[PDB]
RNA sequence: GAUGGUAGGAUAGUGGCCUACCAUGGUUUCAACGGGUAACGGGGAAUAAGGGUUCGAUUCCGGAGAGGGAGCCUGAGAAACG
RNA sequence: AUACAGUGAAACUGCGAAGGCUCAUUAAAUCAGUUAUCGUUUAUUUGAUAGUUCCAUGGUAUAACUGUGGUAA
C-alpha cells in the first residue's frame, strides 16, 4: 500500500496545487496480503507498540459456524466462486473476509449423527449438501488483520440469497 | 555428496530443499535464498549470472548475483506481484495482480502505469519493442517501449487468456484462452492468423488452456492445459497433436525446452506438485523432480543442467542432473561435491 | 431491498436508541429497511454537536445536502452579508426531504470523506 | 512561558515547571515545586523544595507521593506533618489558584465529579472523577456532574451530592472560571452552552458548560469551608 | 603454506611452515569438513587424518564452512557486506586449520608428547555432580494473598447487594 | 471509465528501449511460405 | 475518484485512503476556483513597559536535507542528524 | 578468612548525548483556539484489578579466559 491522507487527491471542492509534503510514518499503508489456501503461515508483523497483528496468507482450518444452533467447527478450504469487491479476486482463489467459499461438511455430519443419532426438518438444498459433502459458508474474521479464518455456514435464506445471485 | 531421489535409472539432486554433522558440511550454494514463507515467480537472466527471484509477503525483487553466491538487494515493490520478464542487464518490466505495471531499472522503480482490465500475463518483443500484455476479456494490449504509446488492442475471446508467448526466430503471437482456442495472431500484421482448437480422448471438464512454449527452431509449440495434460503442435496436420497425461494433473503451469543444451528433443513439464521431464517423438518420462511441498513456477538455467524452482515453503529448491549436463562456471564444484 | 451481494443486514429487526432529543420512527424500529449507517438503529454512536437549515439538492440517494444561513455580526462594513453553507448527510426512514424542509442533523463518525452528520429530524 | 492560574510574578526566571503527568491534566494543576516554594515560600530553590521532598513532609491525599512537578489539580488537600499544614486550595474569581487553610475533620475527605458510570467488566459498577479514582459499587442514581466524597483513608464514597435545580455549584473552567453564587437560572441544552446560572452582588447571569462546573453543596450549607475577604 | 593443526582431546595445537608445494598438493580442491590422509602430505607422519577447519589466506580473509568458489566473495554476515573467501582450499592459502583424529607412526614432541590441562572444575551443582524458607514464605504469601483479595471482593460485592435491596 | 484506458503518452518510457533492423532471422517471405495453411 | 452508495484490502482505528461493481454527481454572484508582494513580512504568536502611540517582547515564514533520488530496519514516539 | 571477601587497566551490563545549520517562496489547507473519538495508539504519572492436577529442584551450549595463527590494516 501507499497512504491514507487527503492531500494527494481532491477534495467536495475541485482543488489543485498539491505539492505537499514527504509522508509520514502514521500515513502507513501495508502491502495487500491476499490470503490463499496451502500450509499454515501468518506473518507477525509489528505496530503502535507491542501491538502484534497476525497477517495470514495460507490459512485452512476454517472455524465455521452452524447457524441454527452456532456450533463453530473445524474444517478445511475449497474456493471462493464469487465476491465482487474484485471479480478477479475470484478467478485467482484467494481468501477474504465475507466471501462465500466451499467446506467439505464431514465434521458437521459427524455432529448431527453424535447429537442426533440417524443421518439424513433443516432445509432441502442444504440437505443435499448433507448427503454430498461440500457446502457454502462465509468467512467472518480477517486473516489480514486476526490472522484466522472463522465463517458462517449457508443455512436456507442466506443460501438462496447468494445462489439467486451466483 | 548430497543424497538423491530415486529416478528411473537416473540421479537428481536438490540444493536447498525443506530438509537442507550437517551443520557443519553445509552444502549451501546461495546465501540468503529464503523468502517471507512462500515465492512467486524464479528466472534467471540472458547473461551468466543475475537471477530475480519475485516475492511473497512484501513483495520483492531479489537480484541474486551468480559471481557472488548471495544478494544483491531486494526492492519492496508496492503490491503483489504475478508475471514479469527481464530486459537486459538492469531493466526490467513486472505487472502485478492489481492491474499496474512498474518499471525496474538500476535505481528502482523508473515508472509505474496501468492497464485497463485485470492482466495476467506479460511478454516482451525484441524486434520493434511492444510489451504484449493479456488480461482478461476481449483485451490483449500493448505498451510500445518505442514512444510509450498504446495500440489498438487486439480483439479475443469472451473470457480471456491465462499465457501470451511470442516466437523468437518468426514472431507468431500465441495466446491461451480459455475455450480451448489457442488464437494465434501475427506480430507483423495486427490481425489473426489461426483459431486453432485443442481436443483429447478423455474430456473431463470444459479445461482451459493455461501454459504456451515455442523453441529456437520456429516450427513447433508446446501447450498445456488446466487439467495436466502436455501437448505438442506443428504445421505438418495440425490438426491432432500428441498429449501426455500426468499421474497427478490439477494444472500444468511450467512448459520449457532443452533446445540449447545437449540431450536433445527433451522438454521439462510442471504442474502444481511435480516437475517431470521427457522426450520428443515418444513421449517417455526422462526423470522427474518431486519436492517436498507445491510448486508456484520454475525456470531451467540455459547451458547446464540446472532448475530453479519458485515454491510455497520458506527457501527454494534447486535441482541439478549430472546427466542432462555439467553445473556451470559459478558452480563449477557442484561436479566436486556431488 | 436488496440489490447487493454479502448479506445486506444489520450487523448485531435490531433497534436500539441514541436518545438525548430525537424520536425513532416505527419503520426504524421494527421494519425492513437495514439502517446501516442511520443512528436509531444503525452502527454509529451519536455525540458532538446538532446543526439545522433547509436543503439545496437530494440529487443522489443517501446524499442530503443541507443548506445553513444563519446571522453573524459583522464589524467591518458594518453590515450583515448573509451566510451560505453545505454538508452532505446520509438518508433516513422517515421523511423523503424536497426542497425546503428546514431538518437537523447530529455529528458522528465519518462516514464518507465529507459527511459527519445524519438526519434526526423533519419538521 | 506560564499560565495564568499559577499566581506566579515575572521575576523568576526563564524556563516555567512543566508538571509531571498524575491525576489532573496540565492545564488545571500546579506542580509542588510552583506551590512550595513561590507561593507560599517554604522554599527557596528547587534544591531545597527537593529536600524537603525527600524528607517527605507532604502528604497531599493522604499519601506522600514525593515529587517535585506532582500536578496537584483542584481541591487535592496539601497536608504538611510540620505544625499540622492542612490545605485546600480551589479557584478564586480572577482564575488563580486561591490556597485555603482548613482543619483536620475538613481534610479527612475531599470531593469529586463524577464523570462516567460503566458496566465495564464482570457485572461491576463503576464511577471515576478528576483524579480518576476508579472507587467500587455507587448506587445506581449516580448521574454524570455528581459529586461523590472520598474517604481519603480508604476509598470508598462516603457522601454523594445530586445535580439537579437547586444546588450549590462551582464552576471551574471557560469565562466563567471560579465564580459561586449558582442560582439565577436553569438551562439545558442539547450539546452546547448547557448549565446552571451563577448569581453576582447585583444577581447577575453567566452561561458556561457542564463539563465545566462540579456541584460542591447546597444553598448555603456546603461541608466545604471557603476563604472570604 | 603454514599447517595449523590441533590434537583437541589432549588439548595441543601447532603451526608448522611446509614449503614444497607437492606435499601440499594433496588438500587442494577439498572443500571443509572433508578428511585427509598424512601420507600425501608428508612422509615422517604417517596413518594421520586431519579433519581441515578453515584457515586464513594471504591477505587474512577467512573461509566460512560450506559454500563454493574457492576465489572470494562479497557475502551478508552478522547484515553487512564483508568480504569471504570460499570454503574450499586452493593454492593461495597463508593458514591452514587441521584437526588431527587420529595419531598415525611417529609421536609430536608439540602435539603428542606435550599436552596443557584444563581450566577449572565446575560450579553449578548439576554440572558438579553430573531454599525451602522461600518455599515456606512464597506459599505462605500466596494463601494470605488468596485470603485478602478473594474476600474483599465478594465482601463488597454484599455492599453492591445492600444497596440493591435498598434501591 | 476514469483511469481505465488512458490513451496518453508517457514521459519515461518513450525511449525505455530501442528497435533492431533485421529482427527475425526468417524472412517474410519464409513467413508467407511458412504459414500459407 | 470528480460526487455518493455496497463490499473487501490496509489501518492505530473513522474515512473513495486504495480496488471491483453501480448511480452522474458536487462547489459557485449569499463570492467557487484562480492572480502577488514592504507572505527577511504578516497574522494576537505573546510579554508588556507610569507618555515611544503601527521602533518598543517572542513562537512560526512554507516544507525539506544530512552527497543524489530508491528500498528496508529499530522504537511508547521516527519513514532517525546517531 | 585453603569454595566468595579491598585497590582495580580492558570486556559484558544500567543509562549518557533527551533535540543543531542551510536552501526553494505555502493566503485560515502554514498556524492559533475549539467540538469529538462507545472513530483510535499509548512507555512513564495516578486510582483500581487473577481459582481446570490417573500408573527437596530440571539440559547442553557459548562467552570472558587460555592457546595456535593469518593480514599492510
Amino acid at each position: 500500500g501507499i497512504s491514507r491522507d487527503s492531500r494527494h487527491k481532491r477534495s467536495a471542492t475541485g482543488a489543485k496545487r498539491a505539492q505537499f509534503r514527504k509522508k509520514r510514518k502514521f500515513e502507513l499503508g501495508r502491502q495487500p496480503a491476499n490470503t490463499k489456501i496451502g500450509a499454515k503461515r501468518i506473518h507477525s508483523v509489528r505496530t503502535r507498540g507491542g501491538n502484534k497483528k497476525y497477517r495470514a496468507l495460507r490459512i485452512e482450518t476454517g472455524n465455521f459456524s452452524w447457524a441454527s444452533e452456532g456450533i463453530s467447527k473445524k474444517t478445511r478450504i475449497a474456493g471462493v466462486v464469487y465476491h465482487p469487491s474484485n471479480n478477479e479476486l475470484v478467478r485467482t482463489n484467494t481468501l477474504t473476509k465475507a466471501a462465500i467459499v466451499q467446506i467439505d461438511a464431514t465434521p458437521f455430519r459427524q455432529w448431527f449423527e453424535a447429537h442426533y443419532g440417524q443421518t439424513l426438518k433443516i432445509e432441502s438444498s442444504v440437505e443435499s449438501q448433507f448427503s454430498a459433502g461440500r457446502l457454502y459458508a462465509c468467512i467472518s474474521s480477517r486473516p489480514g488483520q486476526s490472522g484466522r479464518c472463522d465463517g458462517y455456514i449457508l443455512e436456507g435464506e442466506e443460501l438462496a440469497f447468494y445462489l439467486r445471485r451466483l | 555428496v548430497l543424497k538423491s531421489t530415486s529416478a528411473n535409472d537416473v540421479s537428481v539432486y536438490q540444493v536447498s530443499g525443506t530438509n537442507v554433522l550437517e551443520y557443519q558440511n553445509r552444502v549451501e550454494l546461495i546465501q540468503d535464498f529464503e523468502f517471507s514463507e512462500a515465492s512467486n515467480k524464479i528466472k534467471v537472466s540472458r547473461d551468466g549470472q543475475y537471477c530475480m527471484a519475485t516475492g511473497t509477503y512484501k513483495p520483492q525483487i531479489h537480484v541474486y548475483d551468480f559471481a557472488n553466491l548471495s544478494l544483491k538487494f531486494d526492492r519492496h515493490t508496492d503490491a503483489e506481484n504475478v508475471d514479469f520478464t527481464i530486459l537486459s542487464w538492469t531493466k526490467s518490466v513486472h505487472l502485478q495482480n492489481d492491474r499496474s505495471i512498474q518499471f525496474q531499472n538500476k535505481g528502482g522503480l523508473h515508472y509505474t502505469t496501468r492497464i485497463p482490465k485485470f492482466g495476467r500475463s506479460l511478454v516482451y518483443n525484441k524486434v520493434n519493442c511492444d510489451l504484449y500484455v493479456g488480461a482478461s476479456g476481449n483485451e490483449l494490449y500493448r505498451l510500445n517501449l518505442e514512444k510509450g504509446r498504446f495500440l489498438n488492442p487486439f480483439k479475443l475471446d469472451t473470457e480471456g487468456v491465462n499465457h501470451v508467448s511470442i516466437n523468437e526466430v518468426n514472431g507468431l503471437l500465441a495466446a491461451g484462452t480459455e475455450t480451448n482456442v489457442v488464437e494465434f495472431w501475427d506480430p507483423r500484421s495486427r490481425s489473426r492468423v489461426s483459431k486453432l482448437y485443442l481436443e483429447n480422448n478423455i474430456d473431463n471438464r470444459p479445461f482451459q488452456v493455461t501454459t504456451t512454449s515455442f523453441r529456437n527452431d520456429g516450427l513447433t509449440f508446446a501447450c498445456g492445459t488446466s487439467n495436466g495434460y502436455s501437448y505438442i503442435y506443428d504445421l505438418r496436420t495440425s490438426e491432432p497433436s500428441i498429449i501426455k497425461d500426468q499421474g497427478y494433473g490439477f494444472d500444468i503451469k511450467k512448459i520449457i525446452w532443452l533446445d540449447n543444451v545437449g540431450t536433445e528433443n527433451k522438454i521439462v513439464t510442471c504442474d502444481k506438485r511435480i516437475a517431470k521431464i521427457w522426450d520428443r517423438l515418444d513421449g517417455k518420462a526422462y526423470a522427474s523432480m518431486e519436492p517436498s511441498v507445491d510448486i508456484n513456477d520454475i525456470e531451467h538455467v540455459p547451458g547446464t543442467g540446472m532448475f530453479f524452482t519458485a515454491n510455497e515453503s520458506i527457501p527454494m529448491h534447486t535441482y541439478y542432473i549430472p546427466s542432462l549436463g555439467p553445473s556451470p562456471r559459478w558452480c563449477s564444484f557442484l561436479d566436486s561435491i556431488t | 431491498q436488496s440489490e447487493r451481494a454479502f448479506q445486506k443486514q444489520p450487523h448485531i429487526r435490531w433497534y436500539k436508541n441514541a436518545g438525548l432529543g430525537f424520536k425513532t420512527p416505527k419503520t426504524a424500529i421494527e421494519g425492513s429497511y437495514i439502517d446501516k449507517k442511520c443512528p436509531f438503529t444503525g452502527l454509529v454512536s451519536i455525540r458532538g454537536k446538532i446543526l439545522t437549515g433547509t436543503v439545496v439538492s437530494t440529487k443522489m440517494h443517501r446524499t442530503i445536502v443541507i443548506r445553513r444561513a444563519y446571522l453573524h455580526y459583522i464589524p467591518k462594513y458594518n453590515r450583515y452579508e448573509k451566510r451560505h453553507k453545505n454538508v452532505p448527510v446520509h438518508v433516513s426512514p422517515a421523511f423523503r426531504v424536497q426542497v425546503g424542509d428546514i431538518v437537523t442533523v447530529g455529528q458522528c463518525r465519518p462516514i464518507s470523506k465529507t459527511v459527519r452528520f445524519n438526519v434526526v429530524k423533519v419538521s | 512561558a506560564a499560565p495564568h492560574h499559577w499566581l506566579l510574578d515575572k521575576l523568576s526566571g526563564c524556563y516555567a515547571p512543566r508538571p509531571s503527568a498524575g491525576p489532573h491534566k496540565l492545564r488545571e494543576s500546579l506542580p509542588l515545586i510552583v506551590f512550595l516554594r513561590n507561593r507560599l515560600k517554604y522554599a527557596l530553590n528547587g534544591r531545597e523544595v527537593k529536600a524537603i521532598l525527600m524528607q517527605r513532609h507532604v502528604k497531599v491525599d493522604g499519601k506522600v507521593r514525593t515529587d517535585t512537578t506532582y500536578p496537584a489539580g483542584f481541591m487535592d488537600v496539601i497536608t504538611l506533618d510540620a505544625t499540622n499544614e492542612n490545605f485546600r486550595l480551589v479557584y478564586d474569581v480572577k482564575g488563580r489558584f486561591a490556597v485555603h487553610r482548613i482543619t483536620d475533620e475538613e481534610a479527612s475527605y475531599k470531593l469529586g465529579k463524577v464523570k462516567k458510570v460503566q458496566l465495564g467488566k464482570k457485572g461491576v459498577p463503576y464511577v471515576v472523577t478528576h483524579d480518576g479514582r476508579t472507587i467500587r459499587y455507587p448506587d445506581p442514581n449516580i448521574k454524570v456532574n455528581d459529586t461523590v466524597k472520598i474517604d481519603l483513608a480508604s476509598g470508598k464514597i462516603t457522601d454523594f451530592i445530586k445535580f439537579d435545580a437547586g444546588k450549590l455549584v462551582y464552576v471551574t473552567g471557560g469565562r466563567n472560571l471560579g465564580r459561586i453564587g449558582t442560582i439565577v437560572h436553569k438551562e439545558r441544552h442539547d450539546g452546547g452552552f448547557d448549565l446552571v446560572h451563577i448569581k453576582d452582588s447585583l444577581d447577575n447571569t453567566f452561561v458556561t458548560r457542564l463539563n465545566n462546573v462540579f456541584v460542591i453543596g447546597e444553598q448555603g450549607k456546603p461541608y466545604i469551608s471557603l476563604p472570604k475577604g | 603454506m603454514k599447517l595449523n593443526i590441533s590434537y583437541p582431546v589432549n588439548g595441543s595445537q601447532k603451526t608448522f611452515e611446509i614449503d614444497d608445494e607437492h606435499r601440499i598438493r594433496v588438500f587442494f580442491d577439498k572443500r571443509i569438513g572433508q578428511e585427509v590422509d598424512g601420507e600425501a602430505v608428508g612422509d615422517e607422519f604417517k596413518g594421520y587424518v586431519f579433519k581441515i577447519s578453515g584457515g586464513n589466506d594471504k591477505q587474512g580473509f577467512p573461509m566460512k564452512q560450506g559454500v563454493l568458489l574457492p576465489t572470494r566473495i562479497k557475502l551478508l554476515l552478522t547484515r553487512k557486506r564483508k568480504s569471504v573467501r570460499g570454503a574450499i582450499v586452493g593454492p593461495d592459502l597463508a593458514v591452514l586449520a587441521l584437526v588431527i583424529v587420529k595419531k598415525g607412526e611417529q609421536e609430536l614432541e608439540g602435539l603428542t608428547d606435550t599436552t596443557v590441562p584444563k581450566r577449572l572444575g565446575p560450579k553449578r551443582a548439576n554440572n558438579i555432580r553430573k531454599r525451602l524458607q522461600r518455599k515456606r514464605h512464597q506459599r505462605a504469601l500466596k494463601v494470605r494473598n488468596a485470603q485478602a483479595q478473594r474476600e474483599a471482593a465478594a465482601e463488597y460485592a454484599q455492599l453492591l447487594a445492600k444497596r440493591l435491596s435498598e434501591r | 471509465k476514469g483511469r481505465k484506458l488512458n490513451y496518453s503518452v508517457q514521459d519515461p518510457i518513450a525511449n525505455y528501449e530501442a528497435p533492431i533492423t533485421s529482427g527475425y532471422k526468417w524472412s517474410d517471405d519464409q513467413i508467407d511460405e511458412f504459414f500459407a495453411g
